[PDB]
């Protein structure tokens, strides 16, 4: 609902390519009224006040100037089209990678974590609406890399060990959701004297009580 | 300046050149567009950060040593050990050179903030609000991203930090 | 002998009709109130302040201008806020909520086909 | 964006090896990227199934 307000109330990149092309086409026509060193700018005025041997010299001065101006127009259009081409090549890649997929590239389909994208057509281009996830409202906790228990070192399978001040849990790294540390969400490797930062805490076995 | 390069002072030249139309207005527009694009190039590469982040006064980074690439407080430019090495290795007839909008003090200040964001928050400052994490734990997250299990980092921390330091 | 472009800085005629003038890379003692010397030339008609804001109208070499509220001014642009991460060897921050955000991106694909 | 503000899985976009992290430095009219990568070493052969 806010995209609609912010637009209804920004398309400068599309306006600039229209303006540049019109400014060049006008400069092309406004050159049809320069002498380039001749008696006038009209061929019906050199063909009316000069005999054919003298009007050749004056017509050539116009021909040279007008050819120069047309060829300048055609060079600058090649250079402007090579730039529009790269923009369209980027738009074609964003349509593939943000609209028909989910991208992992950072800051390619918005700012945040890309969820999805929607295309909309514009006069000579395309608008992408990028939907991203942004995390909010953070707290600090204290962490450890591993937990020592029974002389073994335990590491989280897919999370982080955190402490609310007195107790130790596992969360997932992007959203706070604490769990009891068990042998189902941790794994073991080694003894607890080579890691630096290990803390002492109990790792709960689910079978051990339940069975008994 | 098209007129001052061509004619140049003389006045018999200016009235004759006035007969060519807008050839000189086009050239000045072309050169001005180029100069405006050079500042946008630099804004797009370097001003990729919301805040100007600072490193804490300690340097307890798990045995990793970033001193050759952090800024040097004893300098007017505040560049770092590797940025000082890199900077020692690299009026007319209407011609003029404009200065860039950003000083390179400003550019060095953008780069040091990008560096302190990475060393202190990993990748969280690039997609929301920076969230601190200990370096040795961020290095272990990154070992997971290349498919190595994360005790391989914690059991080899000193060796890995020495190899980083020698490569730097 | 000195020579250089002249630029006019305006807040827009829909805001005001005051104006400031930049004489590009000219020493400000040979121009012909507020005369202010910049690495980019001599600026006339804007006052130099000591604050630092986000850049509005770019002058150059780190200097921008703006028509706050009530006259043009000069200064050094602002890179951005200042965030200080409370980094420690055993502290972590974890988010408890999220926002869904949606932004736009505009791209040109074509231009007009002309023939002569 | 992709090598300094994140970790990349694109092959050879951030150096040779498995991209760990990257650091930027400013140069005159340019930028220098120091890419830190992981390179495997000292392999043994085994039988497999
Ligand atoms: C995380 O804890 C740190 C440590 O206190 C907090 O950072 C300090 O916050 C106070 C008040 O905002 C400042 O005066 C200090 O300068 C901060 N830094 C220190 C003490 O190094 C921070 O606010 C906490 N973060 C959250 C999300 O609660
Ligand atoms: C850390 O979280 C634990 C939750 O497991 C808190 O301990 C429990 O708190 C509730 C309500 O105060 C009590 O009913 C329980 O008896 C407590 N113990 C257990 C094992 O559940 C603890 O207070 C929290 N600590 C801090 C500093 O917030
Ligand atoms: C974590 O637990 C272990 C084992 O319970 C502790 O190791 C004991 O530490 C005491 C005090 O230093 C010694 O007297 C014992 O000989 C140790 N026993 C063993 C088997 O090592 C260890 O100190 C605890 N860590 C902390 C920080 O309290
Ligand atoms: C980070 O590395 C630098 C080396 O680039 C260390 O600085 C050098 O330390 C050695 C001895 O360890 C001295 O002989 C050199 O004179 C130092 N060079 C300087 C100060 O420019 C630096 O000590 C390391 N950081 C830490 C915390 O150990
Ligand atoms: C997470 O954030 C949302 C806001 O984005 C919170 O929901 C808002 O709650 C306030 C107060 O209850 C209401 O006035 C708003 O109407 C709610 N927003 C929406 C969009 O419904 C939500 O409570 C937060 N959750 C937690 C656990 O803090
Ligand atoms: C693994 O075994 C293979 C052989 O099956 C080794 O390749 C042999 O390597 C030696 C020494 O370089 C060569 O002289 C032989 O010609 C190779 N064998 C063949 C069939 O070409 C390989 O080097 C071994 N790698 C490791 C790590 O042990
Ligand atoms: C963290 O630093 C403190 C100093 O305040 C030190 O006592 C402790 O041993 C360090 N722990 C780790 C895991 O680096
Ligand atoms: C331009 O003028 C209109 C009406 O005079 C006004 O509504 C609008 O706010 C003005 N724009 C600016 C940027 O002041
Ligand atoms: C302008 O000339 C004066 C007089 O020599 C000099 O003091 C001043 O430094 C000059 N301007 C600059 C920017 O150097
Ligand atoms: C700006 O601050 C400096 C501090 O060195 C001071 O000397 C100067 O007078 C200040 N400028 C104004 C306009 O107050």
């Amino acid at each position: 609902g806010k995209i609609q307000d912010s637009l209804s109330s920004a398309l400068g990149k599309l306006q600039n390519v229209v303006n540049q092309n019109a400014q060049a086409l006008n400069t092309l026509v406004k050159q049809l009224s320069s002498n380039f060193g001749a008696i006038s700018s009209v061929l019906n005025d050199i063909l009316s006040r000069l005999d054919p041997p003298e009007a050749e010299v004056q017509i050539d001065r116009l021909i040279t100037g007008r050819l120069q101006s047309l060829q300048t127009y055609v060079t600058q259009q090649l250079i402007r089209a090579a730039e529009i081409r790269a923009s369209a090549n980027l738009a074609a890649t964003k349509m593939s990678e943000c609209v028909l997929g989910q991208s992992k590239r950072v800051d390619f389909c918005g700012k945040g974590y890309h969820l999805m994208s929607f295309p909309q057509s514009a006069p000579h281009g395309v608008v992408f609406l990028h939907v991203t996830y942004v995390p909010a409202q953070e707290k600090n906790f204290t962490t450890a890399p591993a937990i020592c228990h029974d002389g073994k070192a335990h590491f989280p399978r897919e999370g982080v060990f955190v402490s609310n001040g007195t107790h130790w849990f596992v969360t997932q790294r992007n959203f706070y959701e604490p769990q009891i540390i068990t042998t189902d969400n941790t794994f073991v490797s080694g003894n607890c004297d080579v890691v630096i930062g290990i803390v002492n805490n109990t790792v709960y076995d689910p079978l051990q009580p339940e069975l008994d | 300046d098209c007129t001052m390069y061509i004619c140049g002072d003389s006045t018999e030249c200016s009235n004759l050149l006035l007969q060519y139309g807008s050839f000189c207005t086009q050239l000045n527009r072309a050169l001005t567009g180029i100069a405006v694009e050079q500042d946008k190039n630099t804004q797009e590469v370097f001003a990729q950060v919301k805040q100007i982040y600072k490193t804490p006064p300690i340097k307890d980074f798990g045995g990793f040593n970033f001193s050759q690439i952090l800024p040097d407080p004893s300098k007017p430019s505040k560049r770092s050990p590797i940025e000082d090495l890199l900077f020692n290795k690299v009026k007319f007839n209407g011609l003029t050179v404009l200065p860039p909008l950003l000083t390179d003090e400003m550019i060095a200040q953008y780069t040091s903030a990008l560096l302190a964001g990475t060393i202190t928050s990993g990748w969280t400052f690039g997609a929301g609000p920076a969230l601190q994490i200990p370096f040795p734990m961020q290095m272990a997250y990154r070992f997971n991203g290349i498919g190595v299990t994360q005790n391989v980092l914690y059991e080899n921390q000193k060796l890995i930090a020495n190899q980083f330091n020698s490569a730097i | 002998c000195s020579f250089g472009g002249v630029s006019v800085i305006t807040p827009g005629t829909n805001t005001s009709n005051q104006v400031a003038v930049l004489y590009q890379g000219v020493n400000c003692t040979e121009v012909p109130s507020n005369v202010f010397q910049t690495r980019a030339g001599c600026l006339i008609g804007a006052e130099h302040v000591n604050n630092s804001y986000e850049c509005d109208i770019p002058i150059g070499a780190g200097i921008c201008a703006s028509y706050q509220t009530q006259s043009i001014i000069a200064y050094t642009m602002s890179l951005g806020a200042e965030n200080s991460v409370a980094y420690s060897n055993n502290s972590i921050a974890i988010p408890t909520n999220f926002t869904i955000s949606v932004t736009t991106e505009i791209l040109p694909v074509s231009m007009t086909k002309t023939s002569v």
